């Protein structure tokens, strides 16, 4: 409750679920872009659409 | 949203709260509102999955 | 180099001769494909 | 207000900025 | 004369009769200078481009260095004469003589005036009030000079102040909330009141020598106070010194200014100003 | 103090008893409860669409 | 203490219409209570657009603006947080422009008198002084100590009763 | 033989910010003279500890920022980067050092309302606290700018004028350290 | 920005009565002058692309 | 032979201005955006005075409320001084200063654009307080601090006033950084700091004074907003305070008056040797005069504080007399440069003469007001409001219209019309006899300034009617000027001529009108104080040296 | 990090209660703003009525 003793550790429950879930795959997503930008070779492929 | 329907009861039948949130104690609420207050409060990390699902 | 320390400048002229020619290869690639169509 | 209006404002300046600003880094400009 | 001073009332104090005397000595000395420059701008309206010179013959010259040294000292000498006469007058004004002979607090609160009488001691030693109390002051935990013969002056009473017309008169200028201004237009002088003038290194109080006329004169507020700044018209009267001794003694038994001015056959309300209808509602 | 500035309805002429009135909270347009009172100038502002 | 279940249900029944911890759009909303406490959040604001919940000279009845137990409970719910003569003179100096003359700075007709203050009492005055008012700057902590607030409240109360 | 326009355009501007701290000193001295009967910290005590170990960091920041601006004039793009990260992390120690001094003086003494000294302290040293945070922004926007081009003399000129801003902030704090702690 | 006018009323300090009259008058006026400030913007962006081709 | 187009292109294409306005660094275009946007604010601020002036005519309080009057001399005093008169300084500076020296551009071209757009959004915040419920700033443009508090002035609009003058306040500090470093670093080869026309000196000197005044105001308005939004005890009368604002605002207040006065002394110095065909009499005398007024204007701030109790009176008395000496020298160097040479009263010359006629009463009543016994009676009266409408309205109306009529066929290439130009002067000056001359009489007998309503028993009725009839004549007079500009912008007689006024002095009259995008096609050989008079007239060079020095 | 919808502050939907900020999400905000801007235009073509809600 609002004037309790462990109220501060409750108010950091759902932010600690956010900056540890979301910052994990943000950093996995950043590292997987930086593998594509820096190691997978740049290619320019042209495909004739037959539409 | 598949997660969030494992805990939600969508009826409108009236029932008093008698749960864990201290201001809303003994308030005539629907069961759709009491289980929406059980996701936020009485499910471990259920407020997170509820807030992700709205954003 | 790094954000604080450089590379020994033999590995710099190799990473900028093969970098201004790896984009010049990209420029004559589309130029010799645009002239094939038109 | 604390309902949908400052939450809806915080969508466009935090969420969609960091969802367009990512795509301008993954994608190109042509 | 009257037309040379640009719309100036003849001052009722002799410290303002010196002030109007400096004004007429300053406007005429400026209408001298303002007609020299107009006599040179409109003299070049006799110097047009006339049809007599087919070629440009303007006689171009730029640097007449024995002339700017003349027309720098001459504007410096007119100032150095008319600066000496602006320190003598501001020394004769604000004289600060420690025989008060009446002290009138003004206590300009939010959007009206609250005059209060303090110790009055004539040169004959006749009236000698001597004891406007500080017991009301110590209840406020302040600085405002509270008195016993104080004039409330609500928004429809338009507070008529009464001071005798032959003695030294001292105005302790405090204020309650906002910076107001204190200006009788016949006292050719202001000193706009401040909230806490002891802490702002302000002078807080001035004196006039005497009132050399009788009648009743207007009072106005000048520095801005807020919405009803234009409606803070106080009003002063100048009864005889023999009639003023009967004023406070009728007042000390307990009446109002609508009743205390009837005992000395004065008009009970203000005569040069009136309450405002839009402020009353 | 303000009784002469009261205009009764043509049909609802005598539906009051001693400086009292009873109007519905459910407003006459889309049915939100009108609750704001405005004790200075008598207005029955409703929060949903500001009638 | 005040029952916070009653306080929540009273908030929902009577204040949710203009306040969701936010302020009412129409005119000027009361807004979130600053330094929320029984002393100021309890004290009503009859002056202005806001309606007066507490009714002076009111016996217990089913139709009522507010309930002494209801008021305290709601003031508490909103407040989650998650020389008498000498005092009067000081109040006139600080509030001399508006309080002086017992009048109102905003409106000449409006006054600090009991008819203007309705069901006034020392506690209601102290509380509005502490956090001041909707249009008046708060005085506690920021400007005046508790003795000074208590003394100025007493002076205003004695002046208005007499 | 041309007098480095951007350097002239900064020191002409840096004389304006001295007048911004002229109206903030003139609030301090007029609340010390015409309001201080006793010494101006009446319920508080200004500790020189945690005020001397944070003003000896800014003085050493100017001893490392000027070593960075020596590297821009020579051509060391990486020597310019090394001595500004020292200057950034020691300027960030000043904000975190003084920012802990403000928390020590709110939950223990005078906050910004409710004190005559409490308003002329959190604004004289407060707008200096925003000219350091505003200065550390200019180190991020300069070191990241050295990562994008060939380090022209225009990249060096941009590092001259950020250095002049940091020495200005350093000297103004000496005019605040030798005013409010020693001339109490 | 007219559905949240009560939040514009409280926080931004404007009105609750005048935020519909800047909406109801604005519903006709503002989409009429965004047509003019974008048709004359999109053409002036075209003329900026011809100065980089003619001159460089 | 010599194939041309009959009449030049009136308006351009569909879209040659909307973009290329947003993305511009051309000082010739940002100069024309300061000028046009300030006349948007010369009408918004100026129409507020006509609503002030009809309430005062009939002695009742007719249609404006009491509180609505008090928020219409603030928003009139703010918009006229700060949102019209301080940016039109940098309006004429962006048009002319890179031209009068041999410069291609201002020094920092993206702080020229940023200094404009800080003004245009800083000005629409302060007068964006009419949208507030409680209206804009009730307190005056001086904003004295027991009146401007959290509980005396509670509404926003007063707070929007404060942060509309720090955004525009930043917009002039950043503009004075340009105007110094342009003059310091970007002159033509052969242009020295001297032999450079006096308008560029006045922009050089006032750009110093902007850096002294406007940061000190910005430091005061962050001190006032800390007192209002936060709780603070700066500007509190128990802590100095209510005379602290009297010393921080007026230390801004008088050297902002003198950044309004001096740059429009330089336009008037620019016009006299063009129309009276002989040089500036005492050129370097005007250089040393401006630096003195640039130095004296800062140490005289408390002449606005004579009747607020106690300041040091003999210091600010004598030093306020000291500005009358160099401005008196600047009048000797205006009649003297107009003296022997042959006159032609075209509309740029006509307005500079009406400058000399009307500024004199403002300067004469300035030293009337500078002495405290003459000031103790009229210090917050309608004698003051009479004073600064002979001394602002000279520099800001009769010397901006002197400069707009003089650099309209340089910035646009069209001659602004003269038959519709002489009408605009004599609808202004005849409607300026009638407006502000009578306030000298009206205020010294007891009508103080900032009053909404007065009483009909006073003798103020038959003199406020005179000052209201004339105020509409001064309001009608803007109508044959807008019609002059709106027609002669795109219509109007072309100038295929590098100097339309015949005898131009400075370096801008040697380039084409309008100039190219870097102002110059051929720089002339600079050897004297006026380049474009040695050029266009080679046979006068033996007379600019021998026939000088009487 | 950012809270989105506290349904525990305002209680259950009871038709007697009231909420001062009754607003939809931003995708449905233009529908609520459309109701506020249309003026009170009703018709009454017969004994029946046509409310303001036909214009939305
Ligand atoms: C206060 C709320 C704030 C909350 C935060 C929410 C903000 C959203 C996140 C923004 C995400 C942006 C993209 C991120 C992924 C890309 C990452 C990347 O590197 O790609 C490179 C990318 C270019 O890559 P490229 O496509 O390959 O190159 C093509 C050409 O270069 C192309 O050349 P060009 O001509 O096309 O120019 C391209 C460039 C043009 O360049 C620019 O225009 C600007 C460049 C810098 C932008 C970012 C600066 C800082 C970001 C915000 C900082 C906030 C501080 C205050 C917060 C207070 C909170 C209390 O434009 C862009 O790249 C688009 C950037 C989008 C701007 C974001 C706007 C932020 C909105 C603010 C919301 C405020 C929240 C209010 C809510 C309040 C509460 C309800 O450049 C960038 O985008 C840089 C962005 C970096 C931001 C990340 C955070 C910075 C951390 C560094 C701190 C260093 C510490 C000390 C270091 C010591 C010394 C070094
Ligand atoms: C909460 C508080 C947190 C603190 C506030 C957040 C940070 C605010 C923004 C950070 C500013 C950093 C900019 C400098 C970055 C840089 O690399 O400098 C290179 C730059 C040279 O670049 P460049 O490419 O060679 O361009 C020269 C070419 O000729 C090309 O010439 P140009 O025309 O293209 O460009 C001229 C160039 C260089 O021109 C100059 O050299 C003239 C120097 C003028 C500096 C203007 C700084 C503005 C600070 C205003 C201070 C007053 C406070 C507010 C009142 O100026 C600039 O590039 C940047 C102009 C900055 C405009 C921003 C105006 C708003 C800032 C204030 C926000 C305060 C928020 C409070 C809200 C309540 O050097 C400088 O700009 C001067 C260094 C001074 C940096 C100190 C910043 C002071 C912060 C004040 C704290 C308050
Ligand atoms: C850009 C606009 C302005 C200029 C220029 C200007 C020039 C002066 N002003 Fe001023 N001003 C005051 C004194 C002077 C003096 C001495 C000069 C000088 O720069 C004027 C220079 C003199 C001349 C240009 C004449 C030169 C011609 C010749 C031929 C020289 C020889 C003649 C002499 C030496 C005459 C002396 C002899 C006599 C017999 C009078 C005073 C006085 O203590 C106040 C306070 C009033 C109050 O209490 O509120 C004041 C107030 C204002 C205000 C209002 C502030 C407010 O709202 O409170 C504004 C807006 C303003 C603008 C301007 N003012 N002035
Ligand atoms: C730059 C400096 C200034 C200029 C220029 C100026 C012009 C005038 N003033 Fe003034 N002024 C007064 C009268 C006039 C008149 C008749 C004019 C004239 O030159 C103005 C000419 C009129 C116009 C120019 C209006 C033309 C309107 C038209 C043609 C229609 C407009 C149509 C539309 C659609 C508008 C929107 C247009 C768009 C483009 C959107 C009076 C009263 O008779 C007071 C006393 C208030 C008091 O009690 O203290 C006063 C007070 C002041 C104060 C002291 C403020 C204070 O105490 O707080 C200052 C500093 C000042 C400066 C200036 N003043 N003036
Ligand atoms: C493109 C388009 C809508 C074409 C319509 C075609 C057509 C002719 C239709 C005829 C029918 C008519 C007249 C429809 C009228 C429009 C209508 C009533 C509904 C259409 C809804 C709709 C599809 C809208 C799309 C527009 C939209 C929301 C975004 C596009 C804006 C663009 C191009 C980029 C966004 C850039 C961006 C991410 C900015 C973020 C930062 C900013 C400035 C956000 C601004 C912002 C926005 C945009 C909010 O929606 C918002 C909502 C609630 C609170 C705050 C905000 C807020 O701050
Ligand atoms: C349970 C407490 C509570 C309820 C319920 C409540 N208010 Fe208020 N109201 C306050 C308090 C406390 C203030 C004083 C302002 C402040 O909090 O700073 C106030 C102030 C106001 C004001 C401003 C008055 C002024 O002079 O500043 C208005 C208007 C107002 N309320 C309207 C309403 C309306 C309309 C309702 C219901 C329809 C309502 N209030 C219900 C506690 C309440
Ligand atoms: C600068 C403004 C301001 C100051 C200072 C101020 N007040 Fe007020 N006060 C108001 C306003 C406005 C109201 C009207 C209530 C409202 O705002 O809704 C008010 C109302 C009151 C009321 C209620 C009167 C009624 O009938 O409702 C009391 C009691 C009061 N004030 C006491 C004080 C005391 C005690 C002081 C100082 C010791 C003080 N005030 C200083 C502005 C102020
Ligand atoms: S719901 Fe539309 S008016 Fe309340
Ligand atoms: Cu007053
Ligand atoms: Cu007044
Ligand atoms: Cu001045």
């Amino acid at each position: 409750p609002f004037g309790s003793e462990g109220e501060f550790l409750y108010s950091l429950a759902t932010p600690l679920y956010g900056l540890t879930f979301g910052l994990s795959i943000l950093s996995i997503g950043i590292g997987a872009v930086l593998f594509q930008k820096k190691f997978i070779p740049e290619e320019i492929s042209v495909q004739d659409r037959h539409d | 949203g598949v997660w969030l329907t494992l805990f939600f009861d969508p009826s409108m039948a009236h029932v008093t709260y008698d749960g864990v949130y201290q201001p809303l104690r003994g308030v005539q609420m629907s069961r759709a509102y009491e289980t929406a207050l059980d996701i936020s409060f009485e499910v471990r990390g259920g407020l997170f999955v509820r807030q992700v699902h709205h954003w | 180099g790094s954000f604080l320390f450089p590379d020994p400048a033999v590995e710099h002229e190799a990473l900028t001769e093969a970098a201004h020619a790896s984009e010049h290869k990209s420029l004559t690639a589309l130029k010799e494909h645009q002239d094939r169509i038109h | 207000g604390f309902g949908p209006a400052p939450e809806g404002m915080a969508m466009w300046i935090i969420g969609m900025v960091a969802a367009i600003g990512v795509a301008m880094w993954i994608g190109s400009r042509a | 004369s009257d037309a040379l001073a640009l719309g100036w009332p003849t001052g009722i104090t002799p410290e303002a009769k010196l002030n109007r005397e400096l004004w007429i000595g300053s406007v005429i000395a400026s209408f001298a200078v303002g007609a020299i420059v107009w006599g040179l701008i409109f003299w070049t309206s006799a110097f047009h481009r006339k049809k007599a010179t087919d070629t440009e013959l303007p006689r171009q010259f730029g640097y007449n260095m024995p002339l700017e040294l003349t027309l720098t000292v001459i504007p410096f000498l007119i100032i150095s004469v008319l600066f000496y006469f602006t320190v003598v007058v501001q020394e004769r004004m604000m004289h600060k003589d420690p025989n008060p002979e009446v002290v009138i607090d003004v206590t300009a609160f939010q959007w009206n005036w609250k005059f209060g009488y303090q110790k009055i001691a004539f040169a004959d030693g006749s009236f000698d009030y001597d004891g406007a109390d500080p017991e009301r002051k110590e209840a406020m935990t302040t600085y405002l000079n509270f008195d016993k013969i104080e004039t409330l002056g609500t928004s429809s009473e338009i507070p008529v102040l009464v001071l005798p017309a032959g003695k030294r008169i001292e105005f302790v200028l405090n204020s309650a909330d906002v910076i107001h201004g204190f200006w009788v237009p016949e006292f050719l002088f202001k000193r706009d009141v401040l909230p806490e003038p002891k802490a702002n290194n302000s002078d807080n109080v001035f004196q006039v020598s005497e009132i050399q006329q009788t009648g009743a004169f207007v009072g106005r507020c000048t520095e801005m106070c807020g919405t009803f700044h234009a409606m803070m018209n106080f009003e002063v009267r100048v009864v005889e010194p023999n009639d003023f001794k009967a004023y406070i003694d009728q007042r000390n038994a307990g009446k109002t200014n609508a009743e205390a001015l009837a005992a000395i056959n004065q008009p009970p309300l203000a005569i040069t100003t009136e309450p405002f209808e839009s402020r009353r509602g | 103090a303000d009784m002469h500035r009261v205009i009764k309805r043509k049909g609802q002429e005598s539906f009051n008893f001693g400086e009292l009135f009873a109007y519905t909270k459910v407003c006459s347009h889309l049915g939100c409860p009108s609750s704001l009172y405005e004790q200075q100038t008598y207005r029955i502002l409703c929060p949903c669409h500001q009638s | 203490s005040a029952l916070l279940r009653t306080g929540k249900q009273l908030f929902e029944t009577s204040c949710v219409s203009c306040h969701g911890a936010n302020l009412q759009g129409v005119p000027d909303r009361g807004p979130s209570l600053i330094g929320t406490g029984e002393a100021a959040v309890y004290f009503q604001v009859s002056t202005g657009r806001m309606p007066a919940m507490r009714g002076e000279a009111q016996a217990p009845s089913k139709p009522p603006h507010f309930d002494e137990s209801q008021i305290d409970a709601l003031g508490a719910y909103v407040q989650a947080n998650g020389d008498v003569a000498r005092g009067g003179d000081l109040f006139r100096l600080n509030c001399a422009s508006c309080h002086n003359f017992t009048g109102k700075g905003g409106a000449l007709s409006s006054g600090k008198y009991a008819p203007d203050l309705g069901d006034a009492n020392p506690a209601q005055i102290y509380t509005a002084m502490l956090t001041g008012p909707q249009n008046m700057p708060k005085f506690s902590d920021r400007q005046l100590t508790p003795d000074e607030k208590r003394d100025i409240v007493a002076y205003v109360r004695e002046s208005a009763e007499t | 033989n041309r007098p480095n326009m951007v350097s002239v355009g900064t020191i002409v501007w840096l004389s304006s910010e001295l007048m911004f701290f002229a109206g903030l000193f003139a609030m301090y001295f007029t609340a010390r003279a015409q309001a201080g009967g006793a010494w101006p910290p009446e319920p508080t005590e200004l500790n020189l500890a945690l005020a001397v170990p944070v003003t000896l960091v800014l003085i050493a920041s100017s001893f490392t920022c000027q070593m960075g601006v020596f590297a821009a004039e020579r051509g060391d793009v990486f020597g310019l980067r090394r001595w500004y990260v020292i200057t950034f992390l020691m300027g960030l120690f000043f904000v975190l050092g003084q920012g802990y001094e403000y928390i020590h003086l709110v939950e223990h003494g005078t906050t910004i309302p409710g004190s005559a000294y409490g308003s002329v302290f959190y604004l004289a040293t407060g707008f200096h606290g925003l000219h350091v945070i505003g200065g550390l922004v200019a180190f991020v926007l300069l070191l990241a700018r050295t990562k994008m081009s060939k380090f022209t003399p225009a990249q060096a000129t941009a590092a001259i004028v950020v250095s002049y801003y940091w020495h200005f902030v350093d000297i103004v704090w000496i005019a605040l350290f030798a005013t409010i702690y020693f001339v109490r | 920005f007219a559905c949240m006018n009560d939040i514009i009323a409280l926080k931004f300090h404007i009105s609750l009565n005048a935020t519909t009259w800047i909406g109801r008058i604005g519903m006709v006026v503002l989409p009429a002058i965004v047509y003019f400030v974008a048709y004359r913007w999109a053409i002036s962006l075209q003329r900026s692309d011809r100065e980089v081709l003619e001159h460089g | 032979l010599l194939a041309r187009r009959p009449f030049p292109q009136r308006l351009g294409p569909r879209w040659t201005l909307l973009y290329k306005l947003v993305t511009t660094t051309d000082h010739k275009l940002i100069g024309m955006m300061y000028v046009v946007a300030c006349f948007i604010f010369f009408f918004i601020g100026g129409l507020m005075a006509l609503l002030l002036r009809t309430e005062l005519a009939v002695p009742g309080l007719q249609f404006l409320s009491n509180e609505q009057y008090n928020q219409l001399f603030t928003m009139h005093g703010t918009v006229m001084l700060l949102f019209y008169a301080t940016p039109i300084v940098f309006g004429f500076a962006n048009l002319v200063v890179p031209l009068q020296i041999g410069a291609p551009d201002v020094a920092f071209p993206r702080l020229n654009a940023l200094s404009f757009w800080l003004f245009l959004f800083g000005a629409s915040i302060a007068l964006g307080g009419f949208l507030a419920p409680g209206g804009p700033a009730d307190f005056g443009w001086t904003a004295y601090t027991p009146l401007s508090n959290a509980m005396h002035s509670p509404g926003a609009g007063g707070d929007l006033w404060i942060f509309g003058l720090i955004v525009g306040g930043l917009g002039t500090i950043l503009g004075a950084v340009n105007m110094i470093t342009t003059v310091v670093c970007m002159r033509a080869p052969g242009m020295i700091m001297f032999r450079m026309p006096i308008f560029t000196w006045n922009i050089l000197v006032t750009s110093v004074i902007v850096l002294v005044a406007f940061p000190l105001l910005t430091s005061a308005l962050f001190g006032l907003a800390a007192d209002r939004n936060l709780g603070a005890h700066v500007f509190d009368p128990a802590n100095g305070g209510t005379m602290l604002w009297e010393h921080l605002f007026w230390f801004f207040g008088h050297p902002e008056v003198y950044i309004i006065a001096l740059p429009f002394f330089g336009i008037v110095t620019e016009i006299f040797p063009v129309f009276s065909r002989k040089p500036v009499f005492g050129y370097t005398t005007l250089v040393y005069a401006t630096i003195s007024i640039g130095a004296l204007s800062i140490a005289v701030w408390a002449h606005h504080l004579y009747a607020t109790g106690a300041v040091l009176l003999p210091f600010f008395s004598f030093m306020t007399f000291m500005i009358a000496v160099p401005t008196g020298i600047k009048f000797v160097n205006w009649i003297g440069t107009m003296w022997k040479g042959q006159l032609t009263f075209e509309t740029p010359m006509l307005f500079s003469v009406g400058f000399l006629v009307t500024f004199l009463l403002g300067g004469l009543t300035g030293v009337i007001l500078a002495s405290p016994p003459l000031d103790f009676h009229v210090t917050d009266s309608y004698f003051v409001v009479a004073h600064f409408h002979y001394v602002l309205f000279g520099t800001i109306v009769f010397a901006t219209y002197a400069g707009v009529y003089f650099w309209f066929p340089k910035m646009t290439g069209r001659l602004l019309d003269d038959r519709l130009g002489k009408l605009h002067f004599w609808l202004t000056l005849i409607g300026f006899h009638t407006t502000f001359l009578v306030h000298h009489w009206l205020g010294a007998e007891g009508m103080p300034r900032r009053y909404a309503d007065y009483l009909p028993t006073d003798g103020f009725t038959t003199l406020n009617i005179v000052s209201t009839i004339g105020s509409f004549i001064l309001g009608v007079s803007m109508l044959p000027f807008v019609w002059n500009v709106f027609k002669s912008w795109r219509y109007g007689e072309p100038v295929t001529v590098d100097d339309p006024w015949g005898y131009g002095n400075s370096l801008e009259w040697a380039t084409s009108c309008p100039p190219p995008r870097h102002n110059f096609t051929e720089l002339p050989r600079i050897r004297s104080e006026r380049p474009a008079f040695e050029l266009h007239y080679p046979h006068m060079i033996e007379r600019l040296r021998a026939e000088s020095h009487p | 990090l950012l809270t989105i919808n506290p349904i525990w502050n305002l209680g259950p939907y009871k038709p007697s209660q009231v909420s001062a900020g009754s607003q939809p999400d931003f995708y449905m905000m233009w529908t609520d703003g459309l109701i506020r801007l249309w003026p009170a235009w009703e018709f009454y073509p017969f004994g029946h009525t046509i409310p303001q809600g036909v214009w939305v």
